[PDB]
């Protein structure tokens, strides 16, 4: 949360040099969440 | 939508060419009041 | 949630709680420093 990983900046209004609370759909801090990570499929030399 | 699925993806490379994939991340969203700091030119780069 | 969405109120709360007893135990340290003296007799069975 510190480096803003995951925030969704709201579309209707934005805020200039000023701290506030705002109240929001977020990933929990900490979070490691699910990996999924694509592959290359089964090839034999230069025929795939 | 009450469900989703991931779709695999399977590239046909040849074991030279193979490649890795960068892995994706997914994290879910929930209601979160989240402290946030807004620079001058206003995006967050600092959170809790 | 709804306690989430508008909680800076207790929040606040908390804090102006916790001001009010830093002062008392401020208060309590100068006034237990001035009752303390410089040089004292030591108490013995028969005192006075």
């Amino acid at each position: 949360v510190s480096k803003a990983d995951g925030i969704i900046y709201p579309q209707g209004r934005t805020y200039s040099n000023i701290t506030i609370t705002y109240q929001g759909l977020f990933p929990y801090q900490g979070d490691h969440g699910d990996m999924y990570v694509y592959s290359a499929g089964h090839a034999t030399g230069t025929t795939p | 939508i009450k469900y989703y699925s991931i779709i695999p993806h399977s590239i046909r490379s040849i074991q030279s060419d193979r490649k890795a994939w960068a892995a994706f991340y997914v994290y879910k969203l929930q209601p979160l009041t989240f402290l946030l700091d807004f620079s001058v030119d206003g995006y967050i780069r600092r959170a809790i | 949630q709804l306690l989430r969405e508008y909680g800076q109120f207790c929040s606040k709360i908390n804090q102006a709680l916790h001001g009010a007893n830093l002062r008392q135990d401020d208060s309590v340290r100068n006034l237990f420093a001035s009752v303390k003296s410089s040089q004292s007799s030591p108490i013995i069975p028969g005192f006075g």
